RNA sequence: CAUAGGGUUUGGUUUUUGCCCAGCCUUUAGCUUAGCGUUAAGCUUAUACAUGCUAGCCUAAAAGACGGCGCACAGGUGCAUAUUUUGUAAGCAUGUAAAAUA
RNA sequence: AAAGUGUACUUUAUAAAGUCAUUGUAUUGCUUACAAAUAACUAGGCAGUUGGGUCGGCUGCUAUACUAUAGCGCCCCAAGCCUGAUAAUUAGCUAGGCGUAACAGCGGCAAGCCACAGUAGCACAUAAAAAUUGCUACCGUUAACGCAGCAGUAAGAAAGAUUGGACAAUAGCUUAAGGGCAGAUCCAGGUAAGCGCUAAAAUCUUUGUG
RNA sequence: GAGCUCCGGCUAAUUGUGUGCCAGCAGCCGCGGGAAUACACAAGGGGCCAGUUUAAGGUUAAAACAAGGCAACGGUGUUUAAAAACUGGAAAUGC
RNA sequence: AGUCUAUAAACGAGAGCUGCGGUAGCAAAACGGAUUAGAUACCCGUGUAGUCCCAGCCGUAAAUUAUUUAUUAAAUUAAAGCGCCUAGCGAUAUU
RNA sequence: AAACCAAUUCAAACAUAAGCUUAUUGUUAACAAGGAUGAAGUCGUAACAAGGUUUGCGUAGGGGAACCUGCUCAAGAUUAUGCU
RNA sequence: GCACUGGUUUCAUAAGCCAGC
RNA sequence: AAUGAUGU
């Protein structure tokens, strides 16, 4: 560009966008969930990965994936969500966090016993 | 800063008044480059005769009005005017005579010569003082 | 920043005051000039004049800094120095000791532990 | 006291553009956690508030403020404000004027 | 003026002093210029609006400057003034501070300036002043109150500490009889920024025994 | 000594058993269809350490004033043109 | 006496619209005959608007190579004033 | 005292909080459309070779759908037998 | 009739086919 | 001479 052109407003600041736009900057958002199913994900893979339907303190409602080998997750539920995004399946960019209010850890877990919620045995 | 100006007149409308624009530049750190701005300053003018066009200069003074706080203080060139009359009797001048082509181009030369002489003679004047 | 103010004050008198510098149980001290009526630490000063520290070293002496030609200039123009600062000035030698009052109040018998709950504990 | 890159686009190569990761600084959530000394600090609501406290001291025209001095200091917040403000620079007449010392 | 003055007040076989009242060479200051975010899918804006003349603009008590901020207000007179103007969106500003070789970018801590105290209009208060001063209307609870003072409670939120001790020190208010007041401040309690040290005994540390 | 996390490649660190495109993992490329160093568990090992690993913000990994393109895609249909910026030029007439 | 253009204006293929005059040839649409599993297309026969003249409207194209100075066969090199682009995808949004 | 200061009382003027209207700010709606996405439905074969009628732009008309036809234009069309 | 289950098929799946219900 | 299922 010319010295006119910076002089007027030439060059504007790059906008980037963030990727879970329903938590308004918060690390957290708490919910209560409105339904619970499976799905099934794209090309090339096949499962039933299950998901729910949570509206937001803030009156959003999102898609969010419950990670994990079984849930105890029912309809009128209070959960807490995060970010993290599931690549296989199309729209779901938030995910419960186990073990707080309503969900509760996967029973059985020996390893990475804090990414599922699951307190260290005494015994 | 502020105190004095030199800018042209472009509004002679008011009582005693003027309007004189002025230019300066502001440094913009992010691109190292001058930018040039204007401004309007209202001053004020006892002689009441000043002509759109003019060099003047303005200083500040106390505040006489809403918009008006400087003063004029002198006049560093006038504008021209356009003058029916004169211009009538240089044209009658034009068209009293003609000369030929030699005619004409001899006296341009000898018009030359002359200016040319006097100015060698100063700037000598001004070798000797200095 | 801190530009020292130039104008005196009109409906005020100016001190010289101690301003406390120091750390939890280890004072310091820096004398200053400045308007009586303000807060102890305020930034509104006409000059920094010495500093002070209160507390014995290993050679069993206390330590003090001060400008002998400003301190005179400023007590020329109208500057009290409290009570303290009377006292480090008397005794530093720049003026004559300013005599005390006579005390009858029965002196504190709990001056080091009545405001130190620590202490109190264990008694 | 002075400028570091890697992964990815499935015939190969070259080239253009996009995407992701490694640092430092700051808050929450899961799991886990003995003690002492100390630095810097209380990061969402100008939402609604039970209770206690934060500015009084002195004197007296008949034992009492009506009078004097303070509350023009401290402490809290950022609603409003694009300029009313903030950050800077500049300007504002005179031997300070009278009188026999005849 | 860290001063002078008094048919004034208080203390004294010991007296120096302070208290109250009053006093300053003009008797507490206005104005201008430059810089500082987006913004044209905001193109016209202004009529007290731009300029000129008379009058007003008080709180006296040196002398001149031919009246010595101002459309700040009334009356009259001339048509001018602005034009990236006008209208909108967002934000307290400066700066310490955090990333970066720098340029740039963003805005937790100490301090300075400005604004505000449930909302709005007013009276005092000029010159250093309204959280804890008044009048009126309105909003919310119940003629009253408004914690954005310290501690504390309820709701909201992913996430906000004790209904603690002391005036011993620093700063401040009052007081010549040497005192009084204080959620400023200094200390303690609570919360895995950070920094330092301990979590094992040893001739009972030869810095010993004698 | 004590916990948290990781061990296909970027990136320091492997064997066994169970599962069989199911259950699940995942910052990116991607793993699982009966022979899985990528899922779950056991052992062994790597990193940091009274801390550790997600999520969410500021800035860097040159958005280009120092310093990018219109030659992958972008110069607009053409000309005239009293703001602004930069800056001297070879014109008119007659058979 | 210049370069460039923020802003403003004029000129502007073919098709299309309104009125007036003209209508040979060609030819959207339309109607028949064939081809083909179907032919709603390509091929053949007829054929109206249109193409033409005058007066208005519309302002759109795969509507040429960016403009200027110096050098140069070009090129290349360095400057002056602008417009446009910042992954793709997606509106008859609102004004 | 006819002056000044502190009060009570009625009257007139001034502006104003409050108050009224206001576009259209947001909520909301039967119904009719559009776009994006989704391991293995259906009809045709429009483009990529001369893609089997060269492709495409502007505009008009027509067709279940892709597409087809008229008028000018672009090449983003690579195109082999002179003379007498 | 479909539906449902199993077999067949394949590297695996879908479809198809076959049988039962 | 219309058609050529998915994954790798
Ligand atoms: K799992
Ligand atoms: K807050
Ligand atoms: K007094
Ligand atoms: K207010
Ligand atoms: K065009
Ligand atoms: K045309
Ligand atoms: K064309
Ligand atoms: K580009
Ligand atoms: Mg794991
Ligand atoms: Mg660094
Ligand atoms: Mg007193
Ligand atoms: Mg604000
Ligand atoms: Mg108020
Ligand atoms: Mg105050
Ligand atoms: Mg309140
Ligand atoms: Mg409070
Ligand atoms: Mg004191
Ligand atoms: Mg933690
Ligand atoms: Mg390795
Ligand atoms: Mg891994
Ligand atoms: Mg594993
Ligand atoms: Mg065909
Ligand atoms: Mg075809
Ligand atoms: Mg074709
Ligand atoms: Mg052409
Ligand atoms: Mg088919």
């Amino acid at each position: 560009l010319t010295v006119g052109q910076l002089l007027r407003g030439g060059r504007t600041k790059k906008v980037r966008r963030s990727k879970s736009p329903a938590l308004e900057q918060c690390p957290y958002k708490k919910g209560i969930c409105l339904r619970v199913y499976t799905t099934a994900p794209k090309k090339p893979n096949s499962a039933n990965r299950k998901v729910c339907k949570v509206q937001l303190s803030n009156g959003y409602k999102v898609l969010a994936y419950i990670p994990g080998e079984g849930h105890n997750l029912q309809e009128h539920s209070i959960v807490l969500v995060r970010g993290g995004r599931t690549k296989d399946l199309p729209g779901v960019k938030y995910k419960v966090i186990r073990g707080k209010y309503d969900c509760a850890g996967v029973k059985g877990r020996k390893t990475s016993r804090s990414k599922y919620g699951v307190k260290r045995p005494k015994e | 800063g502020g105190f004095e100006f030199v800018g042209k007149v472009v509004s002679n409308r008011m009582q005693k008044g003027v309007v004189v624009a002025v230019n300066y530049v502001v440094w913009i750190p992010k691109y190292k480059v001058y930018e040039r701005r204007t401004a309007r300053h209202m001053a004020h003018d006892e002689g009441n005769s000043c002509v759109i066009g003019d060099i003047v200069r303005i200083q500040q003074h106390r505040k006489l009005s809403k918009n008006k706080a400087y003063v004029v203080v002198s006049t560093l060139k006038h504008a021209d005017v356009y003058n029916a009359k004169q211009a009538a009797v240089l044209n009658t001048e034009r068209s009293q005579n003609k000369l030929g082509r030699v005619e004409y181009a001899e006296s341009r030369l000898s018009e030359v010569q002359q200016r040319l002489l006097k100015l060698r003679e100063m700037y000598q004047k001004e070798l000797a003082l200095n | 920043m801190n530009n020292l103010l130039t104008q005196l004050p009109k409906h005020d008198l100016l001190k010289i005051k101690l301003v406390r510098w120091g750390f939890n149980k280890k004072p310091f001290y820096v004398l200053s000039v400045m308007k009586r009526r303000q807060a102890r630490n305020s930034g509104n000063r006409y000059e920094d004049i010495g500093w002070w520290d209160p507390s014995p070293h290993q050679d069993g002496n206390s330590h003090f800094g001060i400008k002998f030609d400003r301190v005179k200039y400023w007590l020329s123009q109208g500057a009290v120095p409290t009570e303290k600062v009377y006292g480090l000035f008397g005794q530093a030698g720049i003026i004559p000791q300013k005599p005390a009052p006579p005390k009858y109040k029965p002196a504190d018998g709990n001056a080091d532990t009545k405001w130190r709950p620590e202490l109190q504990k264990n008694l």
